């Protein structure tokens, strides 16, 4: 209903503290949004130039000042990997203006799921109370359910695979993100949760387990034999907030990218994006 | 009242010894690492990452091949 969706995207558009949509604007939002999910596969099958973002927690007025620098879609191209609510100010804002270019360029705008788009932990991490004291606990849930159709991994031009968090011990052929079935909550173990709570590891070879108490870590090892066994030549993932706001890992077979500036005001951390563009040469806007 | 694979007490025998180990970890490889993950109810992480890292081998065997002649490259 692409007048009621300029509305909103252009007032969304605007700084503050305090809210600017109705519920049932937001509503009106997960709903379509989560057809659109579900219409495109849970592996998507992007196409370069394109640019990609890490975690954003919250930080609204950061994720603009990333569509500064990259272009307003559908200027760019955009995926993002997920973590975009909890421990940030304004999740609400972040979310639905994201839901809302997703609807608005659903072939050109990307989300896939992070660990946090899930009830379990933006249960604890600040989404749930944002929501409770904004607008309510209804609204709480109709976030969950339009999560859990989130897509889960995204492979550009067949050659970069991104995910929120890494690798699986189950990942053994890609198709099998494909047929994860969608409106899931992400379950303890397996290869949906390894997809979004995995680390890489410097000091850990092989697999190990994550001291989140989830999933695993991966060796420089693990990332090597990967990309040779699935002729890729680039993970991309995010989960892991790092100094540089990038950070490579296993002789650059692996990048991390996280988004949020100065996380939670308090690591001091970069802020990064990485634009691929059509030769897939990757290069990172550096946020401060 | 037999024991699954995956009982307590087999655990603790494959903890004692290398040959009932491997012979398990044999069956083992019917299921997949979530399935395990799940049922070792966070106990014998040990086992679980003998079985991942040392007698589970990875092949070498290239399984796909993307149809992009594109090649990753990094900007100054
Ligand atoms: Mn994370
Ligand atoms: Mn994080």
């Amino acid at each position: 209903l692409d007048d009621i969706i300029t509305r909103l995207l252009e007032v969304k558009g605007k700084p503050g503290k305090q809210v600017v949509l109705t519920e049932a604007e937001i509503k009106q939002l997960c709903l379509v949004a989560k057809e659109t999910f579900l219409r495109q596969p849970n592996l998507l099958e992007l196409e370069a130039p394109i640019k990609i973002c890490g975690d954003i927690h919250g930080q609204y007025s950061d994720l603009l000042r990333l569509f500064e620098y990259g272009g307003l879609p559908p200027q760019s191209n955009y995926l993002f990997l997920g973590d975009y609510v909890d421990r940030g100010k304004q999740s609400l804002e972040t979310i639905c203006l994201l839901l809302a270019y997703k609807i608005k360029y659903p072939e050109n705008f990307f989300l896939l799921r992070g660990n946090h788009e899930c009830a379990s932990i933006n249960r604890i991490y600040g989404f749930y109370d944002e929501c409770k004291r904004r607008f309510n606990v209804r609204l709480w849930k109709i976030f969950t359910d339009c999560f859990n159709c989130l897509p889960v991994a995204a492979l550009i031009d067949e050659k970069i695979l991104c995910m929120h968090g890494g690798l699986s011990p189950d990942l053994n052929h890609l198709d099998q993100i494909r047929g994860l079935q969608r409106p899931t909550d992400v379950p303890d173990a397996g290869l949906l949760c390894d997809l979004l709570w995995s680390d890489p590891s410097k000091e850990v070879q092989g697999w190990g387990m994550n001291d989140r108490g989830v999933s695993y870590t991966f060796g420089a090892d693990k990332v090597t034999e990967f990309l040779e066994k699935h002729d890729l030549d680039l993970i991309c993932r995010a989960h892991q907030v790092v100094e540089d706001g990038y950070e490579f890992f296993a002789n650059r077979q692996l990048v991390t990218v996280f988004s949020a500036p100065n996380y939670c005001g308090e690591f001091d951390n970069a802020g990064a994006m990485m634009s691929v563009d059509e030769t897939l040469m990757c290069s990172f806007q550096i946020l401060k | 009242d037999l024991l699954g694979l995956f009982a307590k007490s087999k655990l603790k025998k494959m903890m004692k010894s290398e040959s009932f180990k491997l012979k398990r970890f044999g069956e083992w490889d019917d299921f997949t690492v979530g399935y395990i993950r799940e049922k070792l109810k966070n106990k014998y992480p040990d086992l679980l990452l003998n079985y991942l890292n040392v007698y589970k081998k990875a092949g070498n065997e290239i399984v796909r091949h993307a149809n992009n002649p594109n090649k990753v490259t990094f900007s100054n």
